[PDB]
């Protein structure tokens, strides 16, 4: 069985690889692939589109690290729309932009500057449909509603407030029924997930709402002394995997 | 699809039902561990069966549980530690076996059915929970009526301690998950226990 | 056990709606009634569909027709099935309700009750019960912005249900239906929500 | 012969119970009609069931509606089967009774009448017709006393019958409902007992 | 044929072994099984409990000499419930108070101090559900009911005042419909029953309400000169049969 | 399962009904034997069909037989002989064909069909009751009217004698038990002859 002790998962190392980038680091996760699949290319009889995709293998798939965002002791999560924040990067996302559909799995690292202090083990998780939802008006009455913005948070995967508020209307706790990589950072926080993930819209442009919203909750508080070192930056690296477009015209960020 | 699989899932149940707040299961989901000099102290206890203590029903299972009029079926109740790497410290989980009472006791409690927890020897620990009746299968709901339908007890003790350098916390969570066993299984299905609609619809 | 699996929970009917037409009330006085039809509508339905992200439905309708009164009067009720392409009848008379495409059966009130089976009506390979995000690629204002939900996918159409009559009925129709479904298979992993009120069993 | 086989002697159909709603009545004004199902309730069959110590059921049910006058009315009843988890319905309209999960027939009164088949319902392998001993673990008071008998196995569940109308019935209805039992493997031992009265037909 | 004279059996002997005891005597009953069944132990496909079970086999399933009565011309007899009257004595006893589950047959002995002259045979007998019932004021109005003391004779088996009353509400006559082995007394008083048994509750705590009850009430008068002595005891032995209990906990006597 | 495995029982009926009380059956149920100089006298007799004496009906057997119209069967009696082992003495038990009338008579009751007890010799006896029928079935319930119905009766009487070592008993009892031999056959059922309800339910 699995090591009791580490969130973990990996001291012993991960390695991630893409066109034209390879990532290694000691401190990782043991990769979980999303319900036993693996990303693949979808096939003749699954696609409709009758156009000849475009797979730029490499230059697309490949190591991203968009973003980094420190850690306090406790701190509101941010989750990540998958299509939105490798579409402001290129080549991937100037692909993506232009291109009315994409669909692809992707493999995530997420990594932290190795901390063995770090307790209050975060929640990582990847959300297909993630349907956000407003308190509307706390009253209920007021049946209130999505930002455009909110809805394509672009590359910065704009945070959620609650966690529960994480979409939606999951509690922490029952979240974890969709599976989770923990870092509890107890052990070297970081995490990987190859979510290969068959869609539920048998197509989504994605150019709208995103196919997959990637969010970071922690459960449990961070405690630390006054002792030693108040910040932790958390970093997100993904790499997709060779995806399928269609519809090659005029390029629109939409 | 089954139901079961989804009583298997991870999600977490909180030790016991302390509600600092109704909004945030948070708040008693996370057990504190402490340093504490004293030996054999109780960190905590619910009613093994889901239904009776809810956080477990607010999980996965003990909400399906509720669904379900029985259940029989190993229950796994798993721990993970939070705290520092540096901390350690030793617990004591024990499932006291119907017919039992609340041990209340370091001793009374331990011989029951316990495992050692060691810090540091490792974060996390596995508590499992046998399925152990007199009847093929159990009621959901127990009542103050039904014997048959108890399932137990579980209580978490201080084995050792928690110890910790200081530069390092004195206190620490413990978060807590469940599922069911491989076999596990429900019965008669009930109207929704699980969730009552505030409202029907015409 | 068998309860467990999807089939066994599912298979039991249940009501999805009913629909009114009083003979005296002026509503309904007009021929119509016509459903859009929502594997939703069930307040506890719809807890469960939503549990699994998506299915593929085949099912069983049947139909029953009583008063309030519960007594049952003799009605012959031909109701026709629409897609939600079509234009719909605009009133009793309406012509469309005499259609040739849209699914007629005629049965009288006891029936004894008429049962259908009816098809998936997706242009895509499932139903799902949450959409985040819009249908629509234009600019997304805070008035349209009410939008996001829907996933017109799962619309399934309508029902049109139409009684004989030129004149107003002489005694009051109202109609429930229940629904089985004929077999789901349904996959995947997703959670029954417990929370406070966005709004009713409402995750967001 | 034949005749002295269980099932022979069994087959027979009986005469559970009866149920009443009447129209006017106060009583049943609510729509309400549940019933617990006992084996039991006949005197007659209770006795003959006593004689062996277990059984095991599968049973035919049939139903059948007649008035006091023995007139029958045209009324459209649906009654649902609760098993014992549930709540019932609290009232006629009530919510529950429009529920996925307790089996529902529609039938008329005439009806020519429902049948159904039915399965043994009990956690255990057996229902006992008698019990030495308390389903309850903890002291064992004078008060809590009549509690011996029990045997909670051998608890069926109930039927609940929901009328349609909101309002209440012009006409009145009674149910009576008949059960044979499908098959019956039986054997034991046991005597069937005369003697003074504890209460009827009571050893003890 | 049966010999048509005793009511006996056993001139021959009897022998009845178990751990760390063995008990033969010659004034005997030869045994009758009950139901021409054996005590058996519970089988994988039948048991639900999942625990493994503890058989202590021969502590356990030995010779209790649990009491003596003595008998007087005519005596109202007094029945024993199975489970409370191991239960009071160990081992077997303690453990079944301990365990929440005991299921198992057991041999029976019954002896006398061997008389020839006893007649008046006294019925033996044992009942699985025995249910016991009151006068109910007499009336049959009052609807009463249990005493927990009477539910658990404990190892005494508390004796039912009426041989109708023995349970339940079954005259003496018809009782033998359940199968006696009778003491005449006429010869040798003894019986030994073994009663293997399949027990209507596929499980009985048995730490409640009693899995049998062993009866003994006299048919006949027994019928004596002033001549020759007024007394003689009836004991009772049994050891029971590989049990089956499930539940380790803590103690309970409840 | 099958009613005849009841009728088999060898649950005890009662010589002749003799109530001294009617709530114990006992009364009758043992019939004194006891040391007596004359010579032939009645023990007892009963009407050997279980319908009509009654401790029959009371039996399992009689039960039975109430509650099914025809019975086909031998019917078969057991005594057993209560008295002291010192005890010796001899009876004769006879079954007295259909046709014939109860013999009130040593000599006319014992040619019939009839059996010598010894006491001491064996302690119980066994008589055997044919099943002698101008019918393939016989009615159950025997009234004036119906002959056919009437099985017959049994007597028992005194063979020898009852004698006993004084230091003994001068009066001692025999048991009746009754059962049905293994080719016993009942039918046209009835509404239960055996038992009816005090009252019905609604």
């Amino acid at each position: 069985s699995p090591t009791a002790e580490a969130c973990g998962y990996s001291d012993r190392v991960a390695q991630l690889t893409v066109g034209n980038s390879t990532i290694t680091t000691q401190e990782a996760a043991n990769v979980i692939v999303a319900y036993g699949e693996w990303p693949q290319y979808c096939p003749d009889t699954d696609a409709t589109a009758v156009d000849k995709p475009t797979r730029p293998d490499v230059s697309v798939n490949r190591f991203y690290t968009l973003d980094t965002k420190d850690w306090s002791s406790s701190s509101k999560g941010w989750y990540w729309k998958f299509p939105d924040i490798l579409a402001e990067t290129g080549v991937f996302g100037q692909n993506a932009q232009f291109h009315f559909l994409y669909r692809s799995g992707f493999c995530i690292h997420v990594q932290c500057n190795a901390s063995k202090f770090h307790q209050g083990a975060l929640l990582v998780a990847v959300l297909p449909e993630y349907v956000t939802g407003t308190v509307s008006g706390n009253t209920g009455h007021e049946n209130t509603h999505p930002p455009y913005a909110a809805t394509q948070p672009g590359a910065t995967g704009f945070e959620l407030t609650n966690p529960y508020i994480l979409d939606a209307g999951i509690p922490l706790s029952q979240l974890l029924v969709c599976p989770h990589q923990w870092i509890n950072l107890r052990t070297n926080n970081c995490a990987t997930i190859v979510v290969p993930y068959i869609n539920s819209v048998p197509f989504d442009s994605a150019l709208n709402h995103c196919n997959f919203g990637l969010v970071v909750i922690p459960v449990s508080p961070l405690g630390f002394l006054q002792g030693a070192t108040p910040t932790i930056p958390i970093t997100i690296t993904v790499a997709p995997m060779n995806s399928e477009f269609s519809g090659l015209r005029q390029a629109v960020t939409q | 699809r089954n139901l079961l699989e989804l009583c298997q899932i991870d999600t977490i149940m909180e030790v016991n039902n302390l509600t600092t707040n109704e909004a945030t299961p948070m708040e008693r989901l996370r057990i504190p561990v402490q340093v504490q000099t004293q030996s054999g102290e109780l960190c905590a206890a619910f009613k093994a069966d889901p239904g009776l203590d809810g956080p477990w029903q607010s999980t996965m299972v003990g909400q399906l549980c509720r669904y379900y009029t029985q259940w029989s079926g190993s229950l796994k109740i798993t721990f993970m530690f939070t705290g520092s790497f540096m901390a350690t410290g030793k617990m004591l989980i024990a499932y006291t076996p119907p017919g039992g009472s609340l041990p209340a006791n370091r001793m009374q409690a331990m011989l029951g059915t316990h495992v050692i927890w060691d810090f540091g020897l490792q974060s996390s620990v596995t508590l499992v929970v046998p399925w152990i009746s007199n009847t093929h299968y159990r009621s959901q709901a127990t009542g103050s009526f039904f014997d048959y339908y108890a399932t137990g007890i579980v209580s978490l003790w201080y084995q050792t301690n928690f110890v910790v350098p200081i530069g390092a916390p004195t206190t620490a969570y413990i978060v807590v998950l469940g599922s069911a066993q491989k076999n596990f299984t429900m019965r008669l299905c009930r109207d929704t226990s699980e969730l009552t609609q505030a409202a029907e619809y015409q | 056990t068998e309860e467990t699996s999807i089939t066994n929970f599912y298979s039991r009917a249940g009501l999805v709606g009913v629909v009114n037409m009083p003979v005296q009330g002026t509503s309904n006085t007009k021929g119509f009634a016509k459903w859009g039809i929502d594997i939703m509508g069930f307040v506890q339905m719809r807890r469960k569909l939503e549990l699994m992200t998506y299915m593929r439905f085949s099912a069983e309708f049947t139909f029953v027709a009583s008063t309030p009164e519960g007594e049952t009067t003799n009605l012959i009720l031909q109701y026709m099935y629409a897609p939600p392409g079509a234009p719909l009848p605009t009133r009793r008379d309406s012509y469309e309700w005499q259609t040739s495409t849209n699914p007629s059966i005629i049965s009288k009130m006891a029936d004894p009750p008429a049962q259908v089976s009816v098809p998936f009506l997706s242009p895509a390979s499932a139903y799902q019960w949450f959409y985040d995000g819009y249908p629509t690629f234009g600019k997304h204002p805070i008035d349209q912005d009410f939008q996001y939900g829907m996933c017109p996918n799962n619309m399934m159409g309508t029902f049109c249900v139409r009684m004989i009559g030129g004149g107003k009925p002489t005694q009051s129709v109202t109609i429930r239906i229940y629904m089985r479904l004929k077999h789901i298979r349904a996959w995947v992993p997703r959670p029954l929500r417990s929370q406070n009120y966005t709004m009713r069993n409402y995750p967001n």
